[PDB]
RNA sequence: UGCAUGGCCGUUCUUAGUUGGUGGAGUGAUUUGUCUGCUUAAUUGCGAUAACGAACGAGACCUUAACCUACUAAAUAGUGGUGCUAGCAUUUGCUGGUUAUCCACUUCUUAGAGGGACUAUCGGUUUCAAGCCGAUGGAAGUUUGAGGCAAUAACAGGUCUGUGAUGCCCUUAGACGUUCUGGGCCGCACGCGCGCUACACUGACGGAGCCAGCGAGUCUAACCUUGGCCGAGAGGUCUUGGUAAUCUUGUGAAACUCCGUCGUGCUGGGGAUAGAGCAUUGUAAUUAUUGCUCUUCAACGAGGAAUUCCUAGUAAGCGCAAGUCAUCAGC
């Protein structure tokens, strides 16, 4: 699979649209469905968390699990 | 809920969890029914536990393993393949994350999903190698309930481990995927594919 | 007719038999492993477990 | 001068438990008979000297090992006594294979 | 269609390597009927087996 | 003086010496609360003594534990039972027996089996292998 | 010269095996006892029974490990108030210094006597025998876990390179005695055995958390080393404790635990090969003793035919001490 290295406006807009639709949100989910970097994916999750778009269930150093904000 | 104030402050969530014994203070053992009557005595759900980490001497007698909490048996089966031997704390943590993921994806008690996965993946018939002076054939034979539970757990944990090997997906995610697929009886699961393969080969050597 | 003999196997020899090989130094014994098993119980080293 | 009460540590060391207990018991009993202030026989942890050798004197055979042990049992008794009584107690209790050291406590 | 059967008696071990146990089982739906079956792994009295064929019987140990 | 019991526990080489008193209600470890147990999962295994029995009995007792020896997971399990023996040894002396049996009943009927030392000690390594049972690899050819 | 031998050790075998008294059978060598069956870890027992009753071996024993608010005592072990004193906080507190300023205990620790387990008690299943299986108590119910010791015998097993244990032979001043210098035992087209490190995401890397047990250690010798100071590090250096339950050492071991950093690519996995430099031990480091710094960054993407070890605190992962040791561990 191709994986993003630079953020990119079209990918940013897709993150904002698609990530709230997902029932389960994690680093892997972003990588698979959004051809994104693993470490872009960690930055994205921290941003979306700060904006209140996603809710954290469990924060571990190796695994962060988020849900959509219902 | 009558919060008790002690000289050392206990979080309310922990005080609430004292009244009812839930797995990881989140998931109840109540309402967890084993759909297969033949596995009821071999799948331990009736004694609840806060964490999947007992130091129980289940190996010292033949069937005392049946009385080991089913989630603990799953935990113990994760900590294999050499480099992971003895790392029970890591395995317990993986299970915590797996149950969190299952909850989010199914909206069902994830303990129930684990039970349903185990009942569905247990092979009913298997082949044994019987040989009579040189030549060996396969003979179809029935599988004991304790063996069904043991094979189910093994197939699930092997499938999840192979799926996680040299993949971006974590072992917690691949195990959750494997359990959900197994609970639904999906032919995508490694465990279901292998069960059906074994039963098909048994039927062919009857 | 002589050279350094301050350390090494050339310095240390067995009390009994004058062999350099297989010495036991532990607790200042200086008895070769073979000779130790001969004179083990005499010294006071007895087997138990 | 003789009547000056001195604080003294008697240290007993032996490989043989029976002799060492007999000597220790005799010192305690003699201290009682003379109404001396005694801190009783403190049993120190037994030192196990362990030597592990190869059984064989040569290269041959299965790699079998022998473990020899020498056990050293150590005890001490603290007494407050005049010099004359101490000399008497030590002389009476000389049993072969029990080593007896006497230390005068100077702070 | 699968038939459930309860283990009423462990008969003994069979097969050249001793990995199979012969058991007598009663059917849960008809307690008048009993058959002999080969079970693979460890088994006890009162265990339940799933039978994919109900009519077949394991040849008795001599 | 105030009532005192000097209970202990153990798993493997861990030896968690508890002290229970007629107190306000502190449940201490080394010199720190129960939330100071860095084994994140094994928080709940040193919780169980005071969870599955009754809160109310833990509102008038100063429990504090001094853990030495052993290893991280043996520390958890040593403390645990030194707590769960502490209240039972307290309730032995200065509480009714019919109450004190309901401590032991609620504990032992959970599949806790606190017991005392889980008697499993290490089987010695003996020569000819890296383990006790395991042997060095044999060659043949 | 181990195929002339002693001693020792390995193996057959740590398997369960071995022998005689009296009786029986047989002219006799010899045989039965010492067995069809069931049972046991066991020639362990039941039982069958021309045998009966015994012995060695097994077992018992001995050492060790798990229980004993019960005894025996202890600053070279440890606790609780007090003497004392520091901070947080007012509520007395809560958390620590001061190891004999001190008192009292001996639960934890030590080791000395004794106790405790005998398959106890109950329910099944069999020659209702030995036993076995289930359940409940109990510290423990797999010979309670582990060893040590280990019969009759044997082998042309190994060792004359452990020995002032040793026969014979050879050699004995230009020595095959001994000692000094240097080299060699390591030498590399290759075949085999035991291993260490790996192939990564259950992972590497960085910060933080932070817990063992068995050890060993110098008086006329340079031993284990704390603390301070210098150093990127290896180390250096000034003092001190310890002949040791006291000091080193709570051997603040490693995996692991948390929060970070990477993102599936031979990649930040892997650390071979190789260059330069700086220390340490030593009379001597070149054919790098070893350590440290930077640089170089190989094969290897889970291993063919084969084949080893293993049933509970066990396998496997993980490091530590000891032995050797001036220095050097993948053992
Ligand atoms: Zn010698």
């Amino acid at each position: 699979a191709q994986h993003a290295v630079i953020l990119d406006q079209e990918k940013y807009d897709r993150i904002l649209k698609e990530v709230p639709t997902y029932r389960y949100v994690s680093v892997s989910v972003l990588v698979d469905r959004l051809k994104i970097g693993g470490s872009l994916a960690r930055i994205a999750l921290r941003h979306l968390e700060k904006e209140g778009i996603i809710k954290p269930i469990s924060k571990h150093s190796k695994q962060a699990i988020y849900t959509r904000a219902t | 809920f009558t919060p008790v104030v002690l000289a050392t402050p206990i979080p309310e969530e922990v005080q609430q969890a004292q009244t009812e014994i839930k797995l990881f203070n989140k998931w109840s053992f109540e309402e967890v029914e084993v759909k297969d009557a033949s596995l009821v005595d071999y799948v331990q759900v009736r004694q609840p536990i806060f964490v999947a980490h007992t130091a129980g001497r289940y190996a010292n007698k033949r069937f005392r393993k049946a009385q080991c909490p089913i989630i603990e048996r799953l935990t113990n089966s994760l900590m294999m393949n050499g480099r992971n031997n003895g790392k029970k704390l890591k395995a317990v943590r993986i299970i915590k994350h797996t149950l969190d993921i299952i909850n989010v994806l199914t909206d069902q008690n994830p303990i129930q999903v684990v039970v349903d996965a185990i009942t569905n993946t247990g092979p009913r018939e298997d082949t044994t190698r019987v040989g009579g002076g040189g030549a060996a054939r396969r003979q179809a034979v029935d599988v004991s309930p304790l063996r069904r539970v043991n094979q189910a757990i093994a197939l699930l944990t092997i499938g999840a481990r192979e799926a996680a090997f040299r993949n971006i997906k974590t072992i917690a995610e691949t195990l959750a995927e494997e359990l959900i697929n197994a609970a639904k009886g999906s032919s995508t699961s490694y465990a279901i594919k292998k069960k059906d393969e074994l039963e098909r080969v048994a039927k062919s050597n009857r | 007719f002589s050279h350094p003999r301050r350390y090494g196997k050339g310095s240390r020899q067995c009390r009994v038999c004058s062999s350099h090989t297989g010495l036991i130094r532990k607790y200042g014994l200086n008895i070769c492993r073979q000779c130790f098993r001969e004179k083990a119980n005499d010294i006071g080293f007895n087997k138990f477990r | 001068q003789q009547q000056q009460i001195i604080k003294i540590r008697i240290t007993l060391t032996s490989t043989k438990v029976k002799q060492l207990e007999n000597v220790s018991s005799n010192i305690v009993k003699n201290a009682e008979q003379h109404n001396l202030v005694k801190k009783g026989p403190v049993r120190l942890p037994t030192k196990v000297l362990k030597i592990s050798t190869r059984k064989t004197p040569n290269g041959e055979g299965s790699k079998t090992w022998e473990t020899y042990e020498m056990r050293i049992h150590k005890r001490y008794i603290d007494l407050e006594a005049p010099v004359q009584i101490v000399k008497r107690i030590t002389q009476i209790t000389i049993e072969p294979g029990v080593d007896v050291e006497v230390v005068v406590a100077s702070n | 269609p699968v038939t459930l059967a309860k283990v009423i008696k462990v008969l003994g071990r069979t097969g050249s390597r001793g990995g199979v146990t012969q058991v007598r089982v009663e059917f849960l739906e008809d307690t008048s009927r009993t058959i002999v079956r080969n079970v693979k792994g460890p088994v006890r009295e009162n265990d339940i087996l799933v039978l994919m064929e109900s009519e077949r019987e394991a040849r008795r140990l001599r | 003086a105030v009532p005192s019991v000097q209970t202990f526990g153990k798993k493997k080489s861990a030896t968690a010496v508890a002290h229970v008193k007629a107190g306000k209600g502190l449940i201490k470890v080394n010199g720190s609360p129960i939330t100071l147990v860095e084994p994140e999962i094994l928080r709940f295994k040193v919780y169980e003594p005071l969870l599955l029995v009754g809160l109310d009995k833990f509102s008038n007792i100063d429990i504090r534990v001094r853990v030495t020896g052993g290893g991280h997971v043996s520390q958890v399990y040593a403390i645990r039972q030194a707590i769960a023996k502490g209240l039972v040894a307290y309730h032995q002396k200065y509480v009714d027996e019919q109450s004190k049996n309901e401590l032991k009943k609620a504990f032992t009927s959970y599949d806790r089996t606190l017991l005392i030392a889980d008697s499993r000690r290490p089987e010695p390594k003996k020569f000819g292998g890296k383990g006790a049972r395991s042997r060095f690899q044999k060659s043949y050819r």
